[PDB]
């Protein structure tokens, strides 16, 4: 099953405040309208993670709940695992033996993600959609988001960073898990320079994607959204 | 001759230097970095975070105790004044004559094979003698490094793999470091490490040792956030960082707002203000 | 138009001649003060040069 | 020796003798293990701390 990415994973590209002004990033994106790959939870493959994952995800009742990626998936290779406990967000590195199908009972009753892990180097605790954003630059993990409200809109919404961390982990495939007793799409990302013409706000409010079409390509070499 | 002639510029001079730093007292431990027992292969390197802390790095130089201490993209008197988001700590041990292959551009067995620094490195590398400790009689092999393998790496990647080598024939792509105190200087242990800085405008969490002052709004200073140096009047704005942004930025990349370290308010900064002086002369 | 376009090419060269203060031109930053609180003389006079 | 140089720091550099970054000269060093290193100690040379 497949769908397309009307206006999707746009993030800010920097950490920086601009206003009003039409700024041209070179960074690996979301294409406007990709062909963003659509999973139905009524399912959870290992899919590649070469390049970051648009996984945009509407559910209602936050059964989505984690994220894994390994190389192999296996207790020798190294496994992060982003696990969100709807009572404290947790986020571990650990080189992990792995149940092929990993879940959270639920009032909770299991917590049957994973079997073993042997040795690792981090631990971290703390009507509607909602975008995640996940890429990995020289070992450098760094995660967006945005949760907006709606009962894909073609409806524009910027993407803000919440999280880095230094994984310094070869990553090529991952997962995502799922809780038992949900909609999700994957897309890839590619080097796309995007013009983005943030409000006087501050707020990415619309973009074009230079090598979408011969229109988009003009605004780009303009500098402008009108032609 | 009669006439009005631009002569020269006009231009507010700064009354006092403001430096504003986040206020935190964790002086992060470089101790079991330099004093670290023992460092892990070169091929497995010991990487560490050094993060939410304050680092006197002049103490670190003038403790006079390294053989090679050398520092590209800052310099170590400087750097002193200099914040920054996070200090990658890389340790290992390499043989004598390799230090130099510590550098980018370098060549050889350890950077083709070990470790590679980038073009654009941006941190310190430092060496010193181990002979005392890393060369012990008759043999300490528990160092290691990679011989074969079927590419080259690119910079800070890890490859602890232990795969048999295939040359078409089959060796160890690993061998380990026959160390005898009684060796040349040539054939003599170094304990290395390197510290790559992580320059982002992410809020930085290591800091040089420096009192961060008051902070002084609508009069000409000459200000310090977090090393970013200008000068300029810092006023009360509306720019409306949203909590991740520390920068504002102007269409020429001057920063133009900073959220200050210490309370998290936004600043706009304008510059003193200045102009032309021109001189209306009757013909003298 | 003809006033206009005046206008706007004066304008726009000078956006231009604003926007090449932001371009490294090989210097590790471009930013002036940026290597001005990071090198000492004998190295930033590259930079800078 | 290598640190007498403009731009060079270390001990004696910062504390003994600098060379200013447009030295028009030239530096000279020998070895002098016969005539300033006797056995038991030669304290005679000193330098700033
Ligand atoms: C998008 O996916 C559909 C499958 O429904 C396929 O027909 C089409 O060729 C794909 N287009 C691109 C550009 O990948
Ligand atoms: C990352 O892992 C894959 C195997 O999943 C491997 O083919 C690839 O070479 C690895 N990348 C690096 C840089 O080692
Ligand atoms: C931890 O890593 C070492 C390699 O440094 C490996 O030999 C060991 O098996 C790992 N721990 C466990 C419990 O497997
Ligand atoms: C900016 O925010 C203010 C209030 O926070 C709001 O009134 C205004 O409409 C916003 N600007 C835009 C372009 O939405
Ligand atoms: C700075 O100190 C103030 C108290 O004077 C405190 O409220 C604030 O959290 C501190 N900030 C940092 C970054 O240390
Ligand atoms: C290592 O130990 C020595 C004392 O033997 C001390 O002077 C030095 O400061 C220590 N290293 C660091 C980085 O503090």
């Amino acid at each position: 099953a497949y769908t397309n990415s009307f206006t999707r994973g746009v993030y800010y590209p920097d950490k920086v405040f601009r206003s009003s002004v039409l700024h041209s990033t070179q960074d690996l994106f979301l294409p406007f309208f990709s062909n963003v790959t659509w999973f139905h939870a009524i399912d959870n493959p290992v899919l590649p993670f070469n390049d970051g994952v648009y996984f945009a995800s509407t559910e209602k009742s936050n059964i989505i709940r984690g994220w894994i990626f390994g190389t192999t998936l296996d207790s020798k290779t190294q496994s992060l695992l982003i696990v969100n406990n709807a009572t404290n967000v947790v986020i571990k590195v650990c080189e992990f033996q792995f149940c092929n199908d990993p879940f959270l009972g639920v009032m909770e009753s299991e917590f049957r993600v994973y079997s073993s892990a042997n040795n690792c180097t981090f631990e971290y605790v703390s009507k509607n959609l909602r975008e995640f954003v996940f890429k990995n630059i020289d070992g450098y993990f760094k995660i967006y988001s945005k949760h907006t409200p709606i009962n894909l809109p073609q409806g524009f919404s910027a993407l803000e960073p919440l999280v880095d961390l230094p994984i310094g982990i070869n990553i090529t495939r991952f997962q995502t898990l799922l809780a038992l007793h949900a909609a999700y799409y994957v897309g890839y990302l590619q080097p796309r320079t995007f013009l983005l013409k943030y409000n006087e706000n501050g707020t990415i409010t619309d973009a074009v994607d230079c090598a979408l079409d011969p229109l988009s390509e003009t605004k780009c070499t303009l500098k402008s959204f009108t032609v | 001759e009669k006439g009005i002639y631009q002569t020269s510029n006009f231009r507010v001079q700064p009354t006092e230097s403001i430096v504003r730093f986040p206020n935190i007292t964790n002086l992060c431990p470089f101790g079991e970095v330099f004093n670290a027992t023992r460092f892990a292969s070169v091929y497995a390197w010991n990487r560490k975070r050094i993060s939410n802390c304050v680092a006197d790095y002049s103490v670190l130089y003038n403790s006079a105790s390294f053989s090679t201490f050398k520092c590209y993209g800052v310099s170590p008197t400087k750097l002193n004044d200099l914040c920054f988001t996070n200090v990658y700590a890389d340790s290992f041990v390499i043989r004598g004559d390799e230090v130099r292959q510590i550098a980018p551009g370098q060549t050889g067995k350890i950077a083709d094979y070990n470790y590679k620094l980038p073009d654009d490195f941006t941190g310190c590398v430092i060496a010193w003698n181990s002979n005392n400790l890393d060369s012990k009689v008759g043999g300490n092999y528990n160092y290691l490094y990679r011989l074969f393998r079927k590419s080259n790496l690119k910079p800070f990647e890890r490859d602890i793999s232990t795969e048999i080598y295939q040359a078409g024939n089959c060796y160890f792509p690993l061998q380990s470091y026959g160390f005898q105190p009684t060796n040349g200087v040539g054939y003599q242990p170094y304990r290395v490490v390197v510290l790559s800085f992580e320059l982002l405008h992410a809020p930085a969490t290591v800091c040089g040792p420096k009192k961060s002052t008051n902070l002084v709004k609508n009069k000409c200073v000459n200000f310090n956030f977090n090393g970013l140096t200008g000068t300029g009047v810092l006023t009360e704005s509306n720019k409306k960082f949203l909590p991740f942004q520390q920068f504002g930025r102007d269409i020429a990349d001057t920063t133009d707002a900073v959220r200050d370290p210490q309370t998290l308010e936004i600043l706009d900064i304008t510059p003193c203000s200045f102009g032309g002086v021109s001189v209306i002369t009757p013909g003298t | 138009g003809k006033l206009q376009d005046v206008v706007n090419q004066n304008a726009q060269a000078l956006n231009t001649l604003v926007k090449q203060l932001s371009s490294n031109f090989g210097a590790i930053s471009s930013v002036l003060n940026d290597i001005l609180s990071r090198l000492d003389p004998p190295e930033a006079e590259v930079q800078i040069d």
